[PDB]
């Protein structure tokens, strides 16, 4: 019985209206939604009985809950703030205990966007020194300059997601540790049989999906819009 | 909403100066909030005693009142009650 | 054939405050009580806690205390579920035990009225609703009903310890059931009807006849039986008569505990 | 505060074995669950005990829990580095969707890889648009080797990271260096305590 949350991942100003929100399609009377913060369990901001009800939960100042049907419930934002940070739960249930957790959805509050950058992607093509040497072949991603650490790199051969022989760092590292608000980095690596990479009809591809801001945020600098989209470098098999 | 029925009566035969116990009966009353007052000579009474309430097969509540007393040829002693059922506090008097 | 009560009630004054008190009644006679404001269940006899051992009963009381908590939480977040539907003030009410019989045989219910009107049953195994109840408690039914952990519970309560129980509440407390305590009576009149006060029997079964010397007078009316605080019972008969004929009347009391000795009482 | 798990993170080497505490207040409690959850993923559920003694098993993870002690543990055993997460106690009040879910803070596990042939080496990578910019690639050496970040601020090194080519059952450590601008490859690691044999080819 699955329940899905939209948007998964949101980068939001302060005082900025923010939803969001959780479709579920096993006709249950019930949803809920909680925050998850580090050091704490998940808990509960408001809760759902049907269609029209909302309820309070424990932690339900600064939210506002909206059960308009049977399929959707959404968590409003009205008035943004950095302490609303958080990864967001949704969950449904019928009148059994059970509840079935939708996959979540970071939210990111900043004071401010003035710093919102989308970064830089290039792949690095694997050594012949180590082909030759381990029958394997190294391709390297490496996504950089962008603000926030909102991003999600992820791998492609031939128009399908790999997820076999990859590895991503687990966290961005700071481009200027000293100074603030600075700009962060990101590598990641997809080893493969040598024969795989020496084969011209493959297509590799890494994807970075930057989260930003929204065609609806107000941009007075320059430089192009940061808005929330796709990075990406690409390179085929040679022999 | 159910309207309360109460029942004054004493537990000794009434006798002039010689100390008794008065009882009042409130019975058959929805919804179970309600004030009780017993009265000697229009004052309330201080040291009244008022068991656990409960109710009938029928639902209903009741609830008993008591208070040692000495009967008089000349006082009179009574029942106040206040229920939601009611607008105006119903006072049902002692009768030997 | 004795009939063991645990009646519960429970008031519900808005979203916030509530409150639940219970009393407990073998026969006529109250044996526990537990207000609202004590976390632990007064015996109300000296044999209240019938012949289960200390660590029986405060295993029991331990289930109880919970359920109480758990009740509150419960009733408030199905007016939550039910809305708008439903509102405070909500009073609900229990009435539950079993009815013992000649051998070991009995008999266990579990009633639930709200706002004064039966609606709901434990039977068999699940909650259901009666006869005339409205349709919108079958969602709370069901609500109650998903949770098994309770439904064996109750019926371990209702099925084997409320009858286990209330055996060995009526051997420890045979001395008091089967107390016998004289009625008094006084005569007395009012504009004619005339009066005759019983007062301070025990038990309640008990015979009252306005009589001229023979004849039983077919006029009597008999009152309801109003209790004492003691424990023992109240009541009165009344025969409507015109002003002077109230000459050679008398009234006879027929009860256990006088052992075959009517009370005469003559105008 | 009424679920506490322990401990609140441990080390452990992939294959060997790690049990997990949760000790509670709740009141009633009708059951207790327990969840995986990956780094950036959300809650997996692994079991749910119900009884008053119960135990269950689910694959390498088995659990049990008593209601009387208000206690749970839940037993991994012969760890993968799939392992490599954060495990959450949650109890639940009530048998109904009446209840309410009472979640712990969560115990943080790490796995370390088992790496059978280490064979450190150090290979330079070109950028497929630009042959001019490049990265420089520490790869196949064991766990017992730990890189540090850099010397130069305007230098750059990714802390370690572990892959599986899972079609083959090979495991293998990489950590990734670069510079914008005179910086070489074998210059790269100065600063990491590198095993003694490393391959540095060209
Ligand atoms: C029945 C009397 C016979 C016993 C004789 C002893 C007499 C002792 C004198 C003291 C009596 C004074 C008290 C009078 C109260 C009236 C007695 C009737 C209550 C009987 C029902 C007890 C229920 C026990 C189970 C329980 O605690 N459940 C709760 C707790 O539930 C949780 O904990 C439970 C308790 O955990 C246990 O371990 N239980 C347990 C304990 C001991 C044993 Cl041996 C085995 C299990 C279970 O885990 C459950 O699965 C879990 O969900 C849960 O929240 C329930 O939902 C509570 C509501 C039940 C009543 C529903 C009435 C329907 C009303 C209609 C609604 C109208 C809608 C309006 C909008
Ligand atoms: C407990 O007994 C019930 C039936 O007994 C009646 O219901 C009780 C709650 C109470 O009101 C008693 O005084 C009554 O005598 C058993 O329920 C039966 O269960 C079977 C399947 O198990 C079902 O098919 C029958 O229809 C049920 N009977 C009725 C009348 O509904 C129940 O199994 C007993 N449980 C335990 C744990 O002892
Ligand atoms: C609820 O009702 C009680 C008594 O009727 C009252 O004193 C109290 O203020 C009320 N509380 C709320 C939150 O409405
Ligand atoms: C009854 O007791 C409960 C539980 O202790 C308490 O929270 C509640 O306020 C009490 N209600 C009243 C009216 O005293």
């Amino acid at each position: 019985a699955a329940v899905t949350q939209s948007p998964r991942n949101k980068v939001a100003v302060t005082g900025g209206k923010v939803t969001l929100s959780c479709n579920q399609t096993n006709n249950h009377n019930n949803m809920y939604w909680y925050r998850q913060d580090t050091g704490h369990g998940l808990r509960l901001i408001h809760y759902s009985y049907g269609a029209g009800s909302t309820e309070k939960g424990d932690i339900p100042d600064g939210y506002k809950a909206s059960r308009p049907s049977q399929e959707n419930f959404s968590l409003i934002l009205e008035l943004a703030t950095p302490s609303q940070t958080s990864v967001y739960f949704c969950a449904s249930g019928d009148e059994g205990y059970t509840q079935y957790f939708g996959p979540g959805t970071r939210l990111l509050v900043l004071e401010d966007l003035r710093n919102v950058t989308p970064p830089k992607v290039s792949l690095f093509e694997p050594s012949k020194a180590e082909i030759s040497h381990t029958q394997k072949a190294t391709l390297v991603c490496l996504a950089t300059g962008f603000y926030p650490d909102h991003v999600e790199l992820s791998w492609w051969v031939n128009g399908k997601e790999v997820h076999s022989g990859v590895c991503t760092d687990p966290q961005p590292l700071k481009e200027q540790p000293a100074l603030n608000d600075s700009r962060y980095s990101l590598s990641s690596r997809l080893r493969v049989s040598a024969t795989f990479w020496q084969n011209p009809r493959n297509h590799f591809r890494c994807q970075v999906q930057f989260y930003g801001l929204s065609e609806n945020d107000e941009w007075t600098q320059d430089r192009a819009k940061p808005v929330t989209q796709i990075v990406s470098a690409e390179a085929w098999g040679r022999a | 909403q159910k309207t309360p029925q109460i029942q004054v009566y004493s537990r000794h035969p009434p006798e002039n100066g010689k100390p008794n116990i008065l009882n009042c009966y409130v019975t058959q009353f929805h919804p179970p909030h309600i004030e009780i007052q017993m009265l000697k000579n229009g004052k309330k009474i201080p040291k009244v005693e008022m068991s656990d309430m409960s109710f009938s097969k029928d639902w209903s509540f009741y609830i008993l009142a008591h208070t040692e007393f000495t009967p008089t040829e000349t006082d009179t002693y009574a029942c106040r009650v206040k229920h939601a059922s009611m607008a105006e506090p119903k006072t049902v008097y002692w009768d030997r | 054939n004795y009939t063991f009560r645990c009646l519960q009630m429970s008031s519900f004054a808005n979203r916030s405050w509530s409150r639940t008190d219970s009393v407990v009644w073998l026969g006529d006679l109250q044996t526990h009580r537990w207000s609202n404001d004590s976390a632990t269940i007064s015996f109300t006899k000296p044999w209240s806690q019938g012949k289960l051992s200390n660590q029986q009963w405060e295993k029991l009381q331990h289930m109880f205390q919970v359920y109480r908590v758990s009740f509150t939480r419960d009733i408030q977040e199905l007016v939550k579920m039910m809305s708008p539907k439903e509102d405070y003030p909500i009073e609900i009410q229990l009435s539950a035990g079993c009815e013992m019989y000649p051998g070991n045989a009995s008999e266990s219910f579990l009633h639930v009225a709200f706002q004064g009107k039966y609606v709901v049953r434990f039977w068999g195994t699940s909650w259901q609703t009666v006869p005339g109840a409205p349709s919108w408690l079958d969602l709370p039914i069901k609500v109650l009903n998903a949770d098994q952990g309770t439904s064996a519970t109750v019926q371990m309560l209702l099925n084997d310890t409320c009858p286990l129980f209330v055996r060995g509440l009526l051997e420890a407390g045979k001395s008091d059931l089967e107390k016998q305590e004289k009625p008094v009576a006084w005569l007395s009149s009012v504009p004619r009807q005339l009066v005759c006060h019983v007062s301070g029997f025990y038990p309640k079964p008990v015979w009252v006849m306005w009589m001229r010397g023979d004849q039983e007078q077919q006029g009597t009316h008999r009152g309801d039986f109003l209790p004492n605080a003691d424990e023992t019972w109240y009541l009165q008969a009344t025969l409507d008569v015109e002003a002077g004929e109230e000459a050679g009347l008398a009234c006879r009391v027929k009860h256990s505990s006088l052992g075959g000795q009517d009370i005469i009482l003559y105008w | 505060t009424q679920v506490e798990q322990s401990p609140q993170s441990l080390v452990v080497r992939q294959g060997e074995n790690c049990v997990l505490q949760c000790n509670y207040s709740v009141t009633p409690d009708n059951h207790l669950r327990w969840f995986k959850q990956d780094t950036g993923k959300g809650l997996v559920s692994l079991t749910v005990l119900v009884d008053q003694k119960d135990k269950t098993s689910n694959g390498r993870y088995s659990a049990t829990l008593d209601k009387d002690a208000k206690h749970s543990t839940l037993h991994i055993t012969a760890t993968l580095l799939d392992d490599t997460a954060t495990y959450i106690c949650v109890v639940g009040d009530r048998g109904s969707a009446l209840g309410r879910l009472h979640f712990g803070a969560g115990t943080q596990l790490i796995v370390i890889p088992d790496i059978q042939n280490p064979d450190p080496a150090v290979y330079q990578l070109r950028d497929s648009k630009s042959s001019d910019k490049s990265v420089c690639l520490f790869t196949d050496f064991d766990s017992q080797t730990n890189v540090s970040q850099s010397k130069d601020s305007d230098v750059y090194i990714t802390d370690k990271c572990v892959l599986d080519m899972r079609s083959m059952d090979f495991k293998s450590n990489s950590a990734v260096a670069w510079s914008n601008k005179d910086f070489a490859c074998a210059n790269a690691f100065n600063n990491s305590i590198i095993p003694e044999d490393t391959f540095f080819p060209s």
